[PDB]
């Protein structure tokens, strides 16, 4: 009875130990598919990286988000903080971009864009930009690597139900 | 973002220059020490809004936090890979694995059942326990609770059933469940822990725990996650879902907290107003989808305050489920096996399960008969306690012996102790053989000759 | 009778370190062959990590015009 | 920002220009500097809640703001220093001011800047990469203890540049230069740690490690493993002080944190009289109890403040000595006044009662403050193990055990032992009630104890049981009568007696009866059974209980000798005297 | 129904039952030893 | 309060204070917290009023270094003849002991009926022994309140069954009990008895009792005493 008792509390230890190898087996297939999907998230980071060297291309979205970023903003006058490398080209966008909030909506024109002194760190943003208000209260984020994390969300679902079915 | 902020008191925030908030929407808080923290809106009136904090509001700056609105609803990050892998009250991973993919993001609040849609509890199942066939039957899909007392065996028990459940059901694929917990103690939860691993069931269950040293908000939104987990796992997955939740009663005095920190008008015995209609969003939450294949079956577990029947928290429980499983302090102290108590504990129908072509038509007459074997020799005890030994019929012995044998046998089996339903059945036809002929007046002729050997 | 209860005890005894070491040598069979499944898996999870690697290239090609 | 109250109203002063201030934050109020704390917020004017009288703070008088929370520091020089719920010195407040009595206003470290002490690095180089809760080196405290370990503070990690280490220092030099992400940072041998916040550790565990008590009944019965809770009546002149004593001098942990809420000044000064008089027994005789243990003392008039969160910030303080990998134990007296001043806290905070006149955040207070001990590993390159031991006692207005202070404590700590007055007044040791006496943690301390094959449990449940048979029996002798009876009912009530009283009882008087060892115990459990199964057998073997009783009347007086002549160093003597009373069993079956 | 002076009266006829248990159980004791006396003497 | 802290910290002298009525005190400080608006508690009745008495009776005690002590003894009236007052319980876990009063006595014509059981202090095992009082002092004291529970016991008894059925320590608890009450109880208005003639009263009184009557009297006090 007591060699029966000691066996099955070996038994049970060997059912245990059976149980914790397959969890381990478990977390490692997880986190091998989760090194899979970062992987895939690091493929398209360095594509994002690549698509953010292309100042010609970058600059008609650069502008076209300013514009949408201005179109959820509504504010008479509009804070924007930009990287150090787009602020030149922002600033000659100015006219373009009182243009294009012009023609977006015409029942709130655009009084004044004010150019913040404070850019971006270089290795922190790769592109993007940075809207606000004037009174700074409220901040809408158009940076790349900020869309591209919050996209990640929804996109995850959806990339997964492609590839994986 | 807004980084704009106006008032702060006690554990709540209020925000301004915003418009189009949404009720219970999400949104992540930025403090000033750089503290990310979920919080939920609760109210909007006009260009201002008010929210709750689940982290507390305590250390942070007014003019230093940053908050960021989705503008979504309460949304969760449901999957396929839930399984085997453990949660915590907050969503995060307690297996301390890697980033979870979401197959699916769904609000966690639960969409309630259609009437039409709704289909009635059928079939049936193997507890392993006698009182959870014989005395009140579970159905599969079916929602029934269990009330237990502080310092009682109910982890043992619950621990019990979780575990001779998969194993006693395949007697009538293997039976999914999912273990949740609420504002828990440790030991309890290491208790769970060792249970579940035991029974070898958490590879096939997912789990939700809520520390009692994390918020209250974390532990009421727990529910919520396991709810909406259990539900596309019960629709989605179409697979048999098994409800487990334990620590009710701290969800519930938290409630009344929220309730009471927000000077809500308050309900009986100093409760929400809501909390019926709250209990009931999560308890209407369970049963069958006509044309859907599987179902949820709801087992919560509670404890009653000061071991009083007469709570509100009882009363609501059953007042929002149907059906309960009690369990008295009375035979917790006498040593037997657990205590349930055959009189309150009821399951809203026993008849589902009973009758022929399920099992056999001989079940619930006996079981009729032998409540009223059992209630009877109660009343006996008491007079025999009161009046004397001597000053009792024949009729009250054998009905208080019937009781007694019934409490010692019957009632008492064992945790890691599967009984089956065959077994219990029989232990039952030789209960009623312990009575006389025309001590039960609930059984028929054929059964009464059948089962009397 | 005493050297028969001795005999069968050391024949349990025998019995159960026999049984304990068929549970050693299965646990080392069963993560022995773990392994290699997990590398098959990762094999697997690899094709797939490069289809959609392709995939996500048309994913960020098609989530950088999205800032309309 | 500088705060200015345009607002007083009682206790409460409003301030604006408070907007850099935050939530639940200490600030200074008036131009004396008054304790006070933060409440609410409303935009630039923050409504905060002094602790202190109100009298004397006027309209212009600056409020200057801590800018953070309720917090205490951890380090050298913590150690044999009496404090207050606020943590100030009474001995040093009594030999600054040269008063009896405590100004409002006035204000004091807790732990002594103007000691210098010297510190030197133990573990810790340059260029070794480390983080918080990893020791930097190692600085004598205390006379008792092994110097105190000074480990990097939290949030602090990266790599050592200049240690200031080995060296003679005060508390408020840095000792350290560390240098992080965020680049050069300073730190020092002393740190500070929120209140409410518990002192961070690696992992969290479960305690398998028996914390002594010395009591022979506590041990057996109700025994506490370390880190483990345990909870107990409050009732006054009930001898609850000689037991609390008894347990802190007795325990197998390194320090002690007593932690007390609020009662008579009476009491108080007698526990504060009684504290330093006590002695080690570990090393011979070391310095004395309050060295290397902490105490917090707070009055009836003291603050509901400096009440409800004393048991936080002694907790924190018992957690930070814990941090240092070294087994503690928090003791509170009269939790119940805590609980009516977090009561008159909720009804300064306007929050709705929930029954009783209980506040809504009273269970989650409760379990945040159980759940807050326990035996871990905690943070940093160390990884030294540490335990806390939580023990509390309720004192309930009515006594009545549908108190929410009552039910919160039995719900809360898995071990409950009551202390009942008439048991004290059976003019017998310690009072503890058998019949409501339970512990949910027998298990694993079981399991635990069967590795060095110490087993309690066996003889534990075996007396637990032969006590159940003892009660029946003893309502049937108060029912028909003791002469009634059968053989084996007046054997097991012979025993109950004796157990009453050379076992049960243990006089903390005496020097061999003031702490009784595991083997002791184990071997007297071990030699009662012994009795007992001698007996049941020679009452099976045909022998008269009379002349049985006349004949092992020399077994019992020596059984009875087993509670003495000191050390148990030769506990075989015990064992042989188990053989004469197998002889005893031998002349059962002569005569 | 629910009145404090309810609860007061019924507290009061509960304290009444209690010594009037105490003395019916002393009395009863009394009884049942004058009783075993007289049923000794009954015997003899 | 701050009139008796004067003459002890600073005077060193003995002060004794008394307050009567703090019932009124207690509504006086229920209408001053009424004067702020606030929300009252139950019963109407302030939630901090715990800590206006901790504010209080903390006023009373003796001072290291110092030879003057002060000590206060307060009274206060129970609203309707019950000890459920929010007042009595605040006092109660506050204050060590309480001094009852029993309305049957008062109403008996007789001196101030304190009643012996409720009777209770803490700090009586501090105020009484050789060199303090008398080392007869807490033997008697025992003796004499067991000697009157005894008493009402068989007071209650003999209402029963009747004085017939009186057994000796009964009968003799009884004598004890109704002596005790006509002679030791009853003091006077302007009466003062010292210590020591209590004391004589007390063993006078239990000399009506045998030697072996009393279970808490120790064999030297009883040998060195009585006389």
């Amino acid at each position: 009875g007591n060699f029966k008792s000691k066996l099955k509390k070996a038994m049970l230890s060997q059912q245990i130990t059976k149980s914790t190898i397959a969890n381990k087996m478990r977390l490692k297939v997880l986190s091998a598919r989760e090194q899979s999907l970062d992987g895939i998230f690091e493929e398209t980071k360095e594509k994002l990286s690549g698509i953010a060297n292309n100042r010609d291309e970058y600059k008609p979205i650069l502008q076209s988000l300013i514009v949408e970023a201005l179109l959820k903003l509504l504010e008479p006058k509009a804070i924007v903080k930009a990287l150090e490398r787009d602020v030149d080209l922002i600033e000659s966008m100015k006219d373009d971009i009182m243009r294009e909030y012009g023609e977006k909506a015409q029942r709130a024109p655009l009084e004044e864009i004010v150019i913040s002194n404070d850019y971006l760190n270089k290795d922190l943003v790769s592109g993007g930009v940075v809207v606000s208000n004037a009174s700074d209260k409220i901040e809408i984020n158009n940076t790349l690597e900020e869309r591209l994390k919050l996209l990640s969300e929804e996109a995850l679902p959806a990339i997964r139900l492609e590839l994986y079915g | 973002n807004y980084n704009t902020v106006s008032g702060v008191n006690g554990p709540l925030v209020i925000l301004e220059k915003v418009k189009f908030p949404r009720y219970n929407e999400i949104v992540n808080l930025t403090l000033p020490d750089g503290t990310v923290r979920q919080g939920q809106v609760l109210e909007i009136r006009g260009d201002r809004a008010i929210v709750q904090v689940f982290e507390g509001t305590s250390g942070i700056d007014v003019k230093k936090t940053t908050v960021e609105f989705t503008g979504e609803s309460l949304r969760i990050p449901v999957s396929e890979d839930m399984l085997g892998r453990i949660f915590d009250g907050s969503g995060r991973p307690i297996d301390n694995g890697p980033k979870v993919f979401a197959e699916d993001y769904l609000d966690i609040n639960g969409s309630p059942i259609n009437p039409y849609a709704r289909i009635y509890p059928e079939e049936m199942i193997s507890t392993g326990v006698s009182a959870i066939d014989t005395m009140n039957s579970i159905a599969r899909g079916q929602k029934i609770p269990i009330f237990s007392a502080s310092g009682l065996p109910h982890n043992e028990i619950a621990a019990q059933i979780c575990r001779q459940a998969g194993l006693v059901r395949p007697t009538k694929e293997n039976f999914s469940i999912v273990f949740a917990a609420m504002g828990v103690n440790l030991e309890t939860a290491r208790f769970f822990k060792q249970d579940f691993e035991e029974n070898g069931s958490l590879e096939r269950t997912s789990l939700f725990l809520n520390l009692a040293n994390d918020p209250t908000i974390e532990r009421i939104i727990t529910p919520r996650l396991a709810l909406t987990t259990a539900e596309y796992l019960a629709y989605q997955t179409e697979r048999h879902v098994l409800t487990i939740l334990t620590d009710m009663s701290s969800y519930a005095d938290a409630l009344r907290e929220v309730s009471a920190a927000r000077e809500e008008v308050p309900g009986r015995r100093g409760y929400p107003g809501y909390m019926y209609t709250d209990l009931s969003t999560i308890y209407e939450r369970a049963g069958r989808v006509e044309g859907r294949n599987g179902s949820i079956t709801q087992i919560p577990i509670l404890t009653m305050p000061n071991d009083d029947i007469t709570h509100p928290i009882p009363d609501l429980t059953g007042y929002i489920t149907e059906g309960q499983i009690f369990v008295d302090r009375q035979l917790h102290n006498k040593g037997i096996y657990p205590p349930i108590n055959v009189l309150p504990s009821l399951s809203r129908l026993m008849k589902s399960a009973i009758g022929e072509g399920m099992t056999r038509k001989d079940h619930g007459d006996v079981s009729n008969q032998l409540y009223a074997k059992y209630a009877i020799g109660k009343d006996a005890a008491a007079m025999k306690a009161v009046v004397g030994e001597e000053a009792l019929s024949i009729e009250d012995k054998l009905s208080l012996e019937f009781l007694e044998k019934f409490e010692k046998t019957f009632i008492t089996q064992g945790a890691y102790e599967d009984r089956t339903v065959f077994e219990s059945l029989d232990q039952a036809w030789s209960l009623l053989r312990i009575y006389p002929k025309e001590m039960l007046n609930r059984i028929s002729p054929k059964i009464l000759d059948e089962f009397y050997d | 009778a005493a050297k028969e209860i001795d005999s069968y005890k050391i024949q349990k005894d025998k019995e159960l370190k026999e049984f304990e070491q068929k549970n050693a040598g299965g646990v080392g069979e069963l993560e022995k062959k773990a392994e290699a499944g997990v590398q098959g898996e990762l094999a697997e999870i690899k094709k797939i990590a490069e289809k959609k690697k392709d995939d996500v290239v048309k994913i960020l090609i098609e989530t950088v015009i999205k800032p309309s | 920002e500088y705060g200015a109250i345009y607002s007083v109203s009682g206790p409460v002063v409003i301030a604006e220009n408070m907007i850099g201030c935050a939530m639940y934050e200490l600030v200074k109020v008036g131009h004396d500097n008054l304790v006070g704390e933060v409440i609410r917020i409303d935009g630039d004017k923050a409504t905060i809640q002094v602790y202190e009288e109100t009298a004397g703070l006027t309209v212009g008088d600056p409020v200057l703001r801590t800018g953070k929370p309720l917090s205490v520091e951890l380090g050298p020089g913590l150690m044999e220093t009496i404090y207050d719920g606020i943590q100030r010195p009474l001995k040093a407040i009594k030999e600054e001011s040269q008063s009896i009595y405590i100004p409002r206003g006035i204000d004091t470290p807790a732990l002594d800047r103007t000691i210098k002490w010297q510190f030197t690095p133990g573990k810790f180089q340059v260029g070794d990469h480390i983080s918080g809760g990893d020791i930097y080196g190692s600085v004598f405290e205390n006379s008792l203890i092994s110097s105190h370990k000074i480990l990097l503070p939290p949030r602090s990690r990266g790599t050592i540049t200049w240690i200031a280490p080995a060296g003679e220092y005060t508390l408020d030099e840095k000792i350290l230069e560390v240098e992080f992400d965020g680049k050069k940072s300073d730190f020092t041998l002393y740190h500070t740690w929120p209140v409410r916040v518990p002192r961070p550790v690696t992992e969290k565990l479960s305690a398998d490690y028996p914390l002594l008590t010395g009591q022979r009944v506590l041990d057996a019965l109700f025994p506490c493993v370390q880190g483990g809770t345990t909870c107990i009546p409050g009732a006054f002149g009930c001898g609850k002080t000689v037991i609390s004593q008894s347990l802190s001098k007795y325990s197998n942990s390194d320090a002690i944190i007593y932690v007390g809420c609020g009662e008579r000044g009476n009491e108080m000064a007698e526990v504060l009289m009684e504290f330093p008089e006590l002695y080690t027994e570990m090393s011979g005789t070391k310095e004395p109890i309050m060295k290397r243990t902490t105490l917090v003392a707070n009055t009836s008039n003291m603050p509901v403040a400096a009440r409800e969160a004393s048991i936080y910030t002694g907790i924190t303080l018992a957690e930070y000595f814990r941090d240092q990998g070294k087994n503690v134990s928090m003791i509170a007296d009269s939790s119940s006044r805590w609980a009516e001043a977090l009561r008159e806290i909720s009804g300064r905070l306007g929050e709705m009662p929930a029954d009783q006149g209980f506040p809504a955040y009273l269970g989650a207070k409760l379990a945040s403050f159980y759940e807050r001990a326990g035996k871990a590993v905690a943070l940093g390159s160390p990884d030294r193990t540490g335990s806390v031991s939580i023990v509390a006692a309720v004192s309930p207005a009515g006594g009545d055990f549908s108190d929410p202070v009552t039910t919160a404590t039995l719900g809360i700590t898995q071990v409950f032992w009551g202390l009942d007055k008439k048991l004290a007044q059976r003019k017998h040791f310690p009072s503890i009630n058998t019949s409501v006496s339970y512990s949910k943690y027998t298990n694993v301390l079981n399991k635990f104890y069967d590795s060095n094959y110490p087993e309690f449990p066996v003889l534990r449940d075996r007396m637990k049981e032969i006590l159940s048979n003892a009660e029946e029996l003893e309502q049937v002798v108060q029912l028909v009568g003791k002469s009634a009876l059968s053989d084996s009912d007046k054997i097991t009530l012979d025993v109950a007696t004796l157990i009453k009283e050379d076992f049960l009882q243990q006089n903390g008087y005496s020097t061999y009866d003031a702490f009784c060892p595991i083997w002791k115990t184990f071997d007297m459990m071990r030699a009662f059974i012994s009795y007992h199964d001698e007996a049941q057998k020679a009452v099976a073997n045909g022998a008269n209980w009379s002349k049985l009783a006349d004949s092992t009347g020399d077994v019992k007086h020596a059984v009875s000798s087993s509670k003495f002549f000191e050390p148990s160093r030769g506990e075989k003597e015990v064992h042989g005297e188990f053989e004469k009373l197998l002889s005893t069993m031998q002349e059962r079956f002569a005569e | 129904f629910p009145t404090r002076m309810t609860l007061g009266l019924m507290k009061t006829k509960l304290k009444g039952a209690n010594q009037g248990y105490s003395l019916l159980k002393r009395k009863s004791e009394a009884l049942t030893k004058r009783f075993r006396d007289i049923t000794k003497r009954i015997d003899d």
